[PDB]
């Protein structure tokens, strides 16, 4: 239907399109680490979007695409944000900037 | 808001 054998699209938060609107009634402002994906219009310039709370700040969150896989998320060849879900599930990701650094070990996993 | 922001990168812990 929509890329079956490709991309993780199984990292909980990567449920796969949760309906924008829903995203409003899904993580209106629950808590950080409440990753989630919805995807929509923004397809060309974006991997599969994403919704998360920047510690209650809320920015927008969204994944990009580069070489088939994600983008901003190190466009080297990383299309699995699960290895970290276990490998790095606490420590922050404020590498070059606190773009996210809000955790992601607590995916909405479709309430 | 909760629009769309390009950024992520494996947690890779702090730095």
């Amino acid at each position: 239907g929509m890329n079956n054998n490709m991309s993780l699209q199984d990292a909980e938060w990567y449920w796969g399109d949760i309906s924008r609107e829903e995203v409003n009634e899904k993580l209106r402002d629950t808590a950080d680490g409440t990753f989630l994906v919805r995807d929509a219009s923004t397809k060309m310039h974006g991997d599969y979007t994403l919704t998360l709370r920047k510690g209650g700040n809320n920015k927008s969150i969204k994944i990009f695409h580069r070489d088939g896989k994600y983008g901003f998320s190190d466009p080297l060849t990383f299309n699995s944000v699960v290895e970290l879900i276990n490998h790095y599930r606490n420590e922050s990701l404020a590498q070059y900037n606190p773009k996210l650094d809000v955790k992601l070990l607590y995916p909405v996993s479709k309430y | 808001e909760e629009e769309y922001m390009p950024m992520e990168d494996l947690y890779l812990d702090i730095l």
